[PDB]
């Protein structure tokens, strides 16, 4: 479990650059569903990082 | 010009004089009592009340208490808040009082620049103050003293939130009060109060939650004994 | 002695120059107020005329400029005040202005809270630096060590002295609080 | 292009309001009618630190960074 | 020509003589190269370095760092990899200002 996490932060900035296009087009059917995985996706061992964040 | 320690448990007016005993006392005036000299002034309708814990020293403080609608805040009170705006970086909430109060995003727990809490538009938060003096904005925090969230934040999914007087929530918190006891002998239920005059109740059944909501407001009055075992017999149905 | 009339010939652009509230048109020097005429002949010769009125009722503020001012409400990110005085003289009106939360201190820092820096009800010294957009006008500044304020006011209506750098205390109750002291 | 006299309405609309006994009795001041104070230094002559031109000087002569 | 390969030693005469303000100061000593080096980047010259010891070169990287904050500027350092990326940040964290 040490390239899960790069794979899903890789994942969720694909998720957040496709909201663009779906706004771009016009069709919020899937732009809906993908802002909910997208809220869906963050968890917080992802965010952990480093030691000295703060 | 009577004499305190003589007259508590008299209903006294605005106006009125009162004498404090005798060597000035350090003793500090509450809310409906303004000191004079040497003497003390009433500006509020109520009853005296006298609280000195178990000792021979001080231990006491001088307050009346009345009946009011209209919530001053007062630092250290639980007070359940309504957001109203995200502007900039904080929570701008409605306690009830003059002006709006004003969170941060990182008062929650565990709460950083990356992983902020999802706070929406109207939305009810449980939380404690830690300024509330008559300078600034009153601000709360939302977690603890030491900064475990014991239970605040943001509360309620399937209740009722209705809005009580001072009183009725003067009356419930209290060591001496099996108010609470007996309505949930009834009708099992959870309430988190607020001394803004704001109550959350979650019965099981919605009919339940209808009538705890509506039976509570009622039992500042209706004095127990003669009245209350007859209303609740009445209510079993 | 003579006064002017806000037109009149004065002088020529070769026998002096311009001064203070004047213009000049075509060669000449032409008077823009009803003053008193003064003529600064300072050092080199060729006098800057001028005239003043030297009672003044108003005065505009301006780009920068010092006035005594006096707060009317604080806020945990910026603090209105009404400027009271432009330097010395009695302003018969009240302008509006605003301290954002960068002009406190000299070095314009973080930390620096607002609230206990600009209690209501003081009266301060402050400089402004702009003029402002339609939501705060003036935008005034106190970065500097002869600005802050300078005539507190006790909790319960007595006038206060300074007693140090960033703490003050009540003569009467010795109770302690926290403004911005201006040097004398 | 002559200019002329006054006249009563006019002379009247400009006029300028700008010990010698006692009259008016009932309406004077007398008529009608301890402080330890421990003060601490007057003022605070600011010959002390003075944080501002402390951390200025202070980076401005270090200059070091290390 | 664009190109000009300084000598090992025949520029430098003087360190001290010039650059009458401080700078910098390490508590070690400066070899010839790293003030070579800082010589030519005071007068915001473009500087090509090769050499064997890794700190070594990063004597002048750092007084660019320090020289920046004298001029409130920014700058962009480049590591590609992930180990040494943070490595220079936390030396540089503790060590001064924020990174």
């Amino acid at each position: 479990e040490g390239l899960v996490v790069r794979c899903i932060q890789r994942l969720a900035e694909m998720c957040r650059s496709l909201r663009g296009a779906a706004r771009l087009v016009g069709e919020p059917v899937l732009g809906a569903k993908m802002e909910t995985a997208a809220t869906l996706l963050r968890r917080d061992i992802v965010f952990a990082a480093s030691l000295y964040t703060q | 010009a009577r004499a305190a320690r003589t007259v508590l448990g008299q209903v006294v007016l605005p106006g009125e004089e009162l004498l404090l005993p005798e060597s000035r006392v350090r003793v500090v005036c509450g809310p409906g009592l303004r000191r004079c000299g040497d003497r003390l002034l009433v500006t509020k309708c109520g009853r005296l009340r006298h609280k000195e814990p178990g000792s021979g020293s001080g231990g006491g403080v001088y307050w009346v208490d009345s009946q009011q609608k209209r919530y001053v805040p007062v630092k250290g009170d639980h007070v359940i808040g309504i957001v109203t705006a995200k502007s900039g970086d904080i929570f701008k909430v409605d306690v009830g009082g003059s002006e709006p109060a004003s969170l941060s995003y990182l008062s929650f727990e565990g709460a950083t620049k990356r992983n902020r809490p999802n706070v929406q538009v109207g939305d009810l938060i449980y939380g404690q103050f830690v300024v509330a003096n008559k300078d600034m904005e009153p601000e709360m925090v939302c977690i603890d003293s030491c900064g475990r969230a014991n239970g605040m934040g943001v509360i309620g999914q399937d209740g009722l939130l209705f809005k009580v007087t001072l009183g009725l929530i003067r009356k419930l918190l209290a060591p001496d009060c099996e108010i609470i006891q007996e309505v949930g002998k009834l009708h099992p239920l959870e309430i988190v109060f607020g001394m803004n005059g704001r109550i959350w109740v979650k019965a099981k059944t919605i009919q339940q939650t209808l009538i705890l909501a509506n039976i509570l407001e009622a039992c500042e009055h209706m004095t127990s004994d003669q009245r209350k075992q007859i209303f609740s017999r009445l209510a079993e149905s | 002695v003579r006064y002017c009339i806000p037109g009149e010939r004065l002088c020529n652009l070769e026998e002096g120059s311009p001064g203070s509230g004047t213009y000049t048109r075509h060669g000449y020097i032409f008077s823009s107020l009803a003053g008193c005429l003064m003529k600064s002949s300072e050092n080199g010769a060729l006098p800057v005329v001028s005239v003043v009125r030297e009672t003044e009722s108003q005065l505009l503020p301006d780009v920068g400029a010092i006035v005594t001012c006096k707060v009317s409400s604080i806020n945990s990110r910026f603090a209105k005040v009404h400027i009271l005085y432009v330097g010395s003289m009695p302003l018969k009106n009240s302008f509006r202005g605003t301290i954002r939360k960068e002009d406190v201190r000299a070095t314009e820092k973080d930390k620096v809270e607002i609230y206990k820096s600009f209690r209501p009800g003081d009266i301060v010294l402050a400089k402004v630096i702009s003029l402002g957009d339609a939501q705060s006008n003036y935008l005034l500044t106190t970065a500097e060590n002869e600005l802050g304020v300078v005539v507190a006011h006790s909790e319960s209506g007595i006038q206060m002295v300074p007693i140090s750098w960033c703490e003050m205390q009540c003569p009467k109750t010795h109770t302690k609080e926290f403004r911005k002291v201006a040097r004398v | 292009a002559l200019a002329a006299r006054p006249s009563a309405f006019a002379s009247t609309l400009c006029l300028r309001y700008p010990r010698t006994l006692d009259l008016y009795k009932t309406f004077l001041y007398s008529r009608q009618v301890e402080i330890s104070p421990l003060v601490a230094i007057t003022p605070f002559d600011f010959k002390s630190a003075s944080p501002d031109d402390i951390v200025k000087a202070n980076q401005k002569k270090a200059f070091t960074r290390e | 020509q664009w190109a000009i390969p300084v000598d090992a030693t025949s520029p430098v005469g003087d360190f001290y003589r010039l650059i009458p303000q401080p700078a910098f100061q390490w508590a070690f000593e400066p070899d010839v190269f790293q003030k070579q080096a800082i010589l030519h980047l005071e007068r915001h010259d473009s500087v090509f370095v090769a050499a064997h010891t890794s700190a070594g070169k990063t004597v002048v990287a750092e007084y660019a760092i320090a020289l920046a904050q004298k001029h409130m500027t920014r700058t962009i350092y480049t590591s590609p990899i992930k180990a040494l990326s943070n490595q220079k940040f936390r030396d540089f964290r503790n060590t001064f200002g924020d990174v």
